[PDB]
C-alpha cells in the first residue's frame, strides 16, 4: 500500500488466555515488587553518604607485584 | 529562589572560599611535612649512629643499645601521658557528647599540668 | 549514588546566610576573589608553591568574613528579611536585590 | 579462479560502457534525410558476437499505415528480415505485439508511430523479462502465473436446473465487467515496480486483474477461496498502489482499481477471518 | 554426597584452624604488657579493640 | 535544581565562625597540622579511638583538632622533660 | 574453479556437519527445543494491556474490565509511595547527621 | 585566567618545574576554550524545560561531567610524557592504549581489523566469490575493530586515575628539586651510614611499630 | 529445505544478471552452477516419482519446486550444454510451466 | 514499522531474500527485545 | 472488540516518541557549537 503506519495493536499480538485477560495483574504485581528492592537500595546508598577525609583513608599503594608503590625521582 | 547571574555569583565566591581554605591547608600540611620527614631523617640518622637500631635493606632490627632509644623513650612518655591523663581512652563508651566532655576535660587537665 | 556525597552538613537556614554573604561578597570583594583566583591559577601557586598566594587568600578570607559579617543595621535588616523570605520558599528577588543595594 | 578477471571485465565494461549508452548502427549509408528514424533493438542470442544492437532504420512513414505493427512489418519485410515480432491479430485484441513504442508497453498493431522525421523513435523489447530474439521477449514466467490464478470457474455445488444456463443478473454480469477484456499482454505487469523488484514472489496487476474478476464472477462459489490463496506472502502485497499498471494498459482497464478491490478483500477476509469464526 | 560434602568442610576448617593457630602464635610471641595502677584500674581490652589484642600477652593486677 | 547544585557544592566549605578573621582561620588550619615529635605514638591511639566517632567531616575535624593539641602540649612537656 | 574447489566443497560439507551434530545432538537439541517453546510462550503471549474480548460482556470476567485500572492504580501508587519513601528518607538522613554533626 | 606564555622560571636550578611550567602555559588557552564550551552547554542544557532540561539534568548529562573533568585534569598537567606513562604501567598496564583511545594523541587505525579483513580477502581468492563482498568483509573486521576501540568510557576513568597518578607524581618531583640544594648535606651522610634503598616514610613505620612491639615500657 | 535450495540457485542466478550488479557480469555459467542445477533437477526428478502414490502431493510439489526450475530453465539460454542440464526436466514438467 | 522496513529490504535488496521467514521472526523477536532492553536500561 | 484499544494507541505512540528521546538524546542536545558565538556575562 502507501500508508501503514496506524496505532492500533497487533492483531497476533492482541492475544489472550483461556482463563481469561493476558497475564498482566500478577506481572505488574512482580515488576512493583522487584522495583521495591531495586529502587530501596540506590535510595539508601545515596542518601546516607559523608565524605570524610581523616589522615587515615588514605593507605600506602602497591604495584601489581604487591611492592609498595615508589617511582624514582627520574623514573 | 533568585537569578541564575546571581546563583553563579554566588557558587564562583563560595569555590574560591573553599579554594582559599584549601590553598591555606595545603601551605600548613607542606610545612609540617616537611618538619616531619626532617626530623624523621635525623631520628634515623641518630638511631643507626648509636648502635641502637640496625638498618637492613627494608626491616630494621633492635640493637645492642635499644634502651637508650629516642623513640623507645617517646614511647614510654607517650604511654604515661595516655595512662595520667587520657585514663578513659579506649574506654569511654559514651555518645559523641560525652567523648567530647571527656576529651576537654583532659586538655584542661594537661593545660594545667603544663 | 552518582551525585557526590556531602562532606559539611550544613543546615537551611545556614546554607542561605552562606549563599547571600556569597552573592554579597561576588557584588562586593569581586576584586579580591579575582586576585585569588588568578594567584591560585599557575601550577606553582597551585600545587608547588601554596605560600606565595597565601596573602591573596587572606585578603580574600578577610573580605569574605567581612561580608558574612553584615555588621551594619541596614545590612543585618536586610539579610534577616531576605532569610525570612528564602524560609518562606522552603519570588524573593525584590528583597535580595534589597539586600545587595544595602 | 575467474572473479578477479570477472570483476575487473565488468567493473571496466560497465565502465566503458556508461558513455556509449546506444551503439545505435546504421543499416545503410545515405545523405538525404526524407525518412523517419526508427531505433530497433536487435539481439539475437544465437551466435556469440551478438548483443543489443539496436539499428537506427530511415524509411517513408507513408509507405505503410500510421501503424507500429504495420511499420515493423514493412521493416521486416523489405529492409532487415532478420527482425522478428510476435503479432497475430493485428487489432489489438491478442495481446501479441505488446513492445516498448516510444517510452510506453503497448500492443504495436492499436499503436501509432510518430510522424515528427526529426524527432527519432526508439522501440525496444517488454522490459524487465528474458529476450529470446530482437523485441522478443518470453513469457513463460507469465504464463506460469496464469496457472497459479486458477482461472476458471469453480462451483462448490450445483445448479437444480442441469438443463439451463446459471442464473446470473446483468448487473452481475457487469461486475465481471471491464476485467475481462484483459488480452493478457502482460504490458502492465512489465511496467509494475512491485514485479520490477519481485517478479516471481509478486502475480503482477495482470494476474491479480484476473484473479479479482474470477473470484468476482456471480456463478463462481470459491470467492473465499480465491481469496485465502491469494492473500498469501506478498503474492498481492508487493503492489503499493503505484498506478502504472492503469496508465499503460491498452485495453483500457483499471488494473490499479482491480487490484484496490482484491486488496480491500483481503484485508476484509482477515476481518472475516476473526469477525465470522468466534463462537 | 553429604559425607563427602562433610569432609571437604572439616578439611577447610582444619586449614583455617591452622592458620588462626600460627597467627595466635604469632600475637603470643610479643611480650608481655604491663597493667599495674591505672593500667589495671582501666585495661584497655574493649570489645571493638579485641581484636587489636587477641592472644596478646598481659600481666594485670587485681583483686580476684 | 539550581538550589541542590548550589548546596552540592556548598558542602565541602567548612563553616567557620562569622567573627572569626583570615589570620584566626589560618592559625587554626596550621594548629591542626602541628608538627610534633611524641604525636607519632599519640596519633596512633587517637585515630583508633575516633574510628568509631568519626561519621561527618565536623566531628572530624573537631576530634583531630582536640588531639592535634593534645599531641602538642605532650610534644611541649617531652622537650621539657628530656634535655 | 580449480583443485582448490575440492577444499571449497570439502569445507562446505565440514560446516553442514558440524551444523547437523551441534543440531541434532540429544542434549543441546533438547535444549534448543526448549528454549524455543519459551521464547513462543514470552513473545506471542507478552502482557499487553490489550487484547481481544471475543466473548460477551455476561461472560467477561470483572478482572479483564479493571485489569488497565488495576495496573495504572498500582503503577501510580508504587511512582507515588517511592517519591514520598525517597522524600522521607533525604530528611531523615539530614535530620540524623545534623543530630550527629553535633 | 589569561595567563602569559612567557614563564618567569628560573630553568637552571629545577628544569623539571619549569618544563611542566612551560607545557602548562602552552595548553592554557586550548584546554580553558574547550571548557568553556562545555561549561557554556552545561548551563544552557540547566536551563532547558521539562525532558528538554532541568529534569533529566545532571543525571542524563553524564558523559559531559566526565568530559569537563577530563578537560580540567588534561589542563593542569600540561604534558605527558611517555616515559612517565610507564612507571604507571606497574600499577595499570595499557595505560598508554587507555590514554591514546582518549586523548587522540595520533591517529588510530583499525590495525588488528584491517589483519582481520585481509585475511578473510585470502579466503576470498581461494575459494572464488565477488571482489565486492571481498570488500564487504574486509570493512566488517574493520568496523567492528572500530566500533569496540571507540566509545571506551572506562578508559576514560582509567586515564583519569593515571593522570591523577602522574599529577602527584610530578607535584612531588618538583617539590624535592626545590629542597634537593638544603638536603643535599643530609643525603650523603644518609646513605653512608644507612644500606636501605626503601623510603624513609616505611622505615619510619618500621621502627615507631618496633617501639611500640618490643621496648622496655 | 528442498525448495531453499532451488530458490537459492535461481537467486544465484539472478543475481549475476541483475541490472545493479557492476561487481561481476558473466555470460556463461559456471561449471559448478551448471552441475549443481543438474543435480538439483535429477534430485527434483527422483522426489517428484517418489511422490506417485500421492497425487494431491505430487501436484503440490511440481507446482512449488518446479516453479523455481522454470524461472531457472527460463534466465538461462538453450545453448551448449544445456540440453544437456535440462534433459531431465524438458520432459513432462517442461510442459507445466508451459515450456 | 518492522513489516514495513522488511517488505522494503526483501523488495529492493535481492540479497535480503536469503535469510528465510522463520530468522526474520527471530529478527524480529530480537529487535522487540533489544528495544526492550534499551528502554530499561535508559530508565535503569 | 479490542479492550483498551486508546489505552494500546497511547501506550505505543508514547514507546515510539521514549525511544525516539533516549536513541537520539533529542531533547538534550549540545550548546557547545554555538558557546563561542556567545556573549559572555561578568
Ligand atoms: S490488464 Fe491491460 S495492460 Fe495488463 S495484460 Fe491485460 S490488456 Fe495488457
Ligand atoms: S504499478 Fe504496481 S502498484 Fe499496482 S496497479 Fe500497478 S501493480
Ligand atoms: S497483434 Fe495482438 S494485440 Fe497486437
Amino acid at each position: 500500500a502507501r500508508l501503514w503506519w496506524t496505532l492500533d495493536p497487533s492483531k497476533y499480538y492482541l492475544k489472550q488466555i483461556s482463563s481469561g485477560g493476558r497475564n498482566e495483574i500478577l506481572f505488574t504485581v512482580l515488576g512493583v515488587t522487584a522495583a521495591y528492592w531495586y529502587f530501596g537500595n540506590k535510595r539508601c546508598e545515596h542518601y546516607w553518604r559523608r565524605q570524610i577525609d581523616n589522615c587515615q583513608s588514605w593507605s600506602r599503594a602497591q604495584n601489581i607485584n604487591g611492592n609498595n608503590l615508589t617511582v624514582k625521582q627520574y623514573f | 529562589m533568585f537569578s541564575d547571574f546571581n546563583m553563579y555569583e554566588a557558587k564562583v565566591f563560595l569555590k574560591a572560599v573553599a579554594d582559599a581554605q584549601n590553598t591555606f591547608r595545603q601551605t600548613a600540611q607542606q610545612e609540617n611535612q616537611l618538619a616531619r620527614y626532617e626530623s624523621q631523617s635525623q631520628s634515623l640518622l641518630n638511631g643507626s649512629t648509636s648502635g641502637a637500631i640496625s638498618i637492613t635493606g627494608d626491616n630494621i632490627q633492635q640493637g645492642r643499645n635499644f634502651k637508650a632509644l629516642k623513640e623507645v623513650k617517646l614511647f614510654q612518655y607517650s604511654n604515661e601521658i595516655f595512662k595520667k591523663y587520657l585514663a578513659g581512652f579506649d574506654s569511654f563508651s559514651g555518645d559523641y557528647t560525652a567523648f567530647k566532655k571527656f576529651l576537654n576535660e583532659s586538655v584542661k587537665k594537661i593545660e594545667q599540668d603544663a | 549514588s552518582i551525585l557526590p556525597p556531602l562532606q559539611y552538613t550544613y543546615s537551611n537556614e545556614e546554607s542561605l546566610e552562606l549563599l547571600i554573604h556569597s552573592i554579597k561578597g561576588n557584588k562586593d570583594c569581586n576584586s579580591e576573589r579575582k586576585a585569588f583566583n588568578l594567584c591560585r591559577s599557575t601550577v606553582l601557586g597551585k600545587h608547588v608553591e601554596p605560600e606565595k598566594c597565601l596573602d591573596k587568600a587572606l585578603v580574600f578570607v578577610n573580605c569574605f568574613q567581612k561580608v558574612r559579617r553584615d555588621e551594619s543595621a541596614a545590612c543585618q535588616s536586610a539579610f534577616n528579611s531576605t532569610l525570612e523570605c528564602g524560609k518562606k520558599y522552603s519570588s524573593c528577588q525584590s528583597q535580595l536585590d534589597a539586600y545587595l543595594n544595602c | 579462479s575467474i572473479c578477479l578477471e570477472s570483476i575487473s571485465g565488468t567493473i571496466k565494461g560497465l565502465q566503458k560502457a556508461n558513455y556509449v549508452v546506444e551503439h545505435n548502427p546504421n543499416l545503410t549509408s545515405e545523405e538525404k534525410k526524407h525518412l523517419k528514424q526508427f531505433l530497433v533493438y536487435r539481439y539475437n542470442p544465437a551466435d556469440p558476437h551478438d548483443q543489443p544492437k539496436y539499428v537506427s532504420y530511415w524509411c517513408d512513414i507513408k509507405k505503410f499505415p500510421p501503424m507500429f505493427l504495420d511499420a515493423i512489418l514493412y521493416i521486416k519485410n523489405e529492409l532487415d528480415p532478420t527482425l522478428s515480432i510476435r503479432r497475430s491479430c493485428r487489432e489489438g485484441i491478442c495481446g501479441s505485439c505488446a513492445v516498448n513504442c516510444d517510452g510506453l508497453h503497448t500492443l504495436a498493431c492499436i499503436s501509432g508511430f510518430n510522424r515528427d522525421l526529426s524527432k527519432p523513435t526508439i522501440i525496444t523489447p517488454l522490459g524487465h523479462m528474458f529476450i529470446l530474439k530482437d523485441l522478443v521477449v518470453d513469457m513463460t514466467n507469465f504464463y506460469a502465473q496464469y496457472k497459479m490464478i486458477e482461472p476458471y470457474l469453480k462451483r462448490k455445488t450445483p445448479k437444480p436446473d442441469a438443463n439451463k444456463e446459471y442464473p446470473q443478473s446483468p448487473e452481475q454480469r457487469a461486475l465481471l465487467d471491464g476485467l475481462y477484456e484483459c488480452v493478457l499482454c502482460a504490458a502492465c505487469s512489465t511496467s509494475c515496480p512491485s514485479y520490477w523488484w519481485h517478479p516471481d514472489r509478486y502475480l503482477g496487476p495482470a494476474i491479480l486483474q484476473q484473479a479479482y474478476r474470477w473470484i468476482v464472477d456471480s456463478r463462481d462459489e470459491y470467492t473465499q477461496e480465491r481469496i485465502e490463496r491469494i492473500a498469501e506472502d506478498v503474492r498481492l502485497d508487493d503492489c503499493q498502489q503505484i498506478g502504472m499498471c492503469s496508465f499503460t494498459c491498452p485495453k483500457g482497464l483499471n488494473p490499479q482499481l482491480s487490484l484496490k478491490n482484491l486488496m480491500d478483500m483481503v484485508k476484509d477476509f482477515r476481518q472475516k477471518r476473526i469477525e465470522q469464526e468466534v463462537l | 554426597i553429604g559425607t563427602l560434602l562433610y569432609g571437604a568442610n572439616q578439611s577447610s576448617k582444619a586449614r583455617e584452624n591452622k592458620v588462626a593457630t600460627e597467627t595466635r602464635k604469632e600475637r603470643m610471641a610479643k611480650p608481655t604488657i604491663q597493667l599495674t595502677g591505672a593500667d589495671s584500674q582501666n585495661p584497655p581490652f574493649t570489645e571493638k579493640n579485641i581484636n587489636d589484642w587477641l592472644y596478646k600477652t598481659v600481666s594485670i593486677t587485681g583483686r580476684p | 535544581k539550581l538550589d541542590q547544585i548550589i548546596s552540592y557544592y556548598i558542602t565541602p566549605v567548612r563553616r567557620f565562625d562569622k567573627n572569626l578573621t583570615a589570620e584566626q582561620i589560618y592559625e587554626q588550619y596550621q594548629q591542626a597540622a602541628q608538627f610534633n615529635e611524641i604525636d607519632a605514638f599519640t596519633n596512633i591511639r587517637f585515630h583508633r579511638k575516633f574510628k568509631e566517632y568519626i561519621q561527618t567531616q565536623e566531628q572530624s575535624d573537631y576530634l583531630y583538632e582536640k588531639a592535634k593539641q593534645i599531641s602538642t602540649l605532650a610534644q611541649k612537656m617531652f622537650e621539657k622533660k628530656f634535655p | 574453479n580449480h583443485s582448490c574447489q575440492k577444499v571449497f566443497e570439502g569445507f562446505v560439507s565440514a560446516l553442514y556437519d558440524t551444523s547437523y551434530f551441534f543440531r541434532n545432538f540429544g542434549p543441546f537439541k533438547a535444549t534448543i527445543h526448549y528454549a524455543t517453546y519459551a521464547n513462543y510462550l514470552a513473545q506471542n503471549w507478552a502482557p499487553r494491556v490489550s487484547y481481544i474480548e471475543t466473548s460477551t460482556p455476561a461472560y467477561t470476567l470483572a478482572k479483564n474490565k479493571y485489569a488497565v485500572y488495576i495496573v495504572y492504580g498500582l503503577i501510580g501508587g508504587a511512582l507515588i509511595h517511592n517519591y514520598m519513601l525517597d522524600n522521607k528518607a533525604a530528611q531523615k538522613s539530614q535530620q540524623y547527621y545534623l543530630k550527629h554533626r553535633d | 585566567v589569561r595567563l602569559n606564555l612567557k614563564s618567569n622560571v628560573d630553568q637552571n636550578e629545577y628544569p623539571f618545574l619549569a618544563k611542566w611550567d612551560k607545557d602548562m602555559r602552552q595548553n592554557y588557552e586550548e584546554y580553558q576554550n574547550r571548557i568553556d564550551a562545555t561549561t557554556y552547554h552545561l548551563q544552557r542544557s540547566q536551563r532547558g524545560i521539562a525532558v528538554f532540561g532541568e529534569w533529566m539534568y545532571p543525571r542524563y548529562f553524564q558523559k559531559d561531567i566526565l568530559e569537563l573533568e577530563v578537560l580540567r585534569r588534561k589542563q593542569q598537567l600540561g604534558k605527558i610524557y611517555p616515559e612517565e606513562v610507564s612507571s604507571y604501567t606497574q600499577i595499570n598496564p595499557d595505560i598508554a592504549n587507555d590514554l591514546n583511545l582518549t586523548f587522540n594523541a595520533k591517529l588510530l587505525w583499525p590495525v588488528r581489523g584491517m589483519t582481520v579483513g585481509a585475511g578473510f580477502f585470502a579466503f576470498a581468492h581461494l575459494f572464488n566469490l565477488p571482489y565486492s563482498f571481498r570488500l564487504g568483509l574486509f570493512v566488517l573486521p574493520t568496523a567492528v575493530e572500530l566500533a569496540f576501540t571507540w566509545g571506551n568510557k572506562t578508559s576514560q576513568f582509567k586515564s583519569i586515575e593515571f593522570m591523577d597518578y602522574l599529577l602527584q607524581y610530578r607535584v612531588s618531583k618538583a617539590l624535592l628539586e626545590k629542597n634537593a640544594k638544603h638536603f643535599a648535606e643530609k643525603k650523603a651522610a644518609y646513605q653512608k651510614e644507612i644500606n636501605s634503598s626503601q623510603s624513609v616514610q616505611d622505615l619510619y613505620n618500621q621502627l615507631i611499630t618496633l617501639v611500640s612491639e618490643q621496648a622496655p615500657s | 529445505e528442498f525448495y531453499w535450495e532451488l530458490k537459492t540457485i535461481y537467486l544465484e542466478l539472478s543475481r549475476g544478471v541483475a541490472t545493479s550488479n557492476f561487481h561481476n557480469k558473466r555470460e556463461v555459467t559456471h561449471s559448478i552452477i551448471e552441475s549443481d542445477i543438474k543435480n538439483s533437477i535429477h534430485k527434483y526428478i527422483q522426489l517428484i516419482d517418489d511422490l506417485k502414490d500421492y497425487p494431491e502431493w505430487q501436484h503440490k510439489v511440481r507446482e512449488e519446486i518446479g516453479y523455481y526450475a522454470h524461472m531457472i530453465y527460463t534466465s538461462v539460454n538453450h545453448d551448449g550444454n544445456f540440453p544437456e542440464i535440462f534433459k531431465e526436466f524438458n520432459k513432462v514438467d517442461s510442459l507445466y510451466y508451459f515450456k | 514499522m518492522f513489516k514495513e522496513l522488511i517488505h522494503i529490504f526483501r523488495t529492493y535488496f535481492i540479497t535480503f531474500r536469503y535469510l528465510k521467514k522463520s530468522n526474520i521472526n527471530f529478527l524480529k523477536n530480537l529487535s522487540y527485545t533489544l528495544i526492550a532492553y534499551y528502554l530499561i536500561i535508559n530508565f535503569m | 472488540p479490542i479492550r483498551n484499544i486508546q489505552f494500546a494507541r497511547y501506550h505505543y505512540l508514547a514507546a515510539v516518541t521514549v525511544f525516539t528521546y533516549f536513541a537520539t538524546r533529542c531533547c538534550l542536545l549540545d550548546y557547545k557549537k554555538y558557546y563561542p558565538l556567545a556573549s559572555v556575562k561578568k
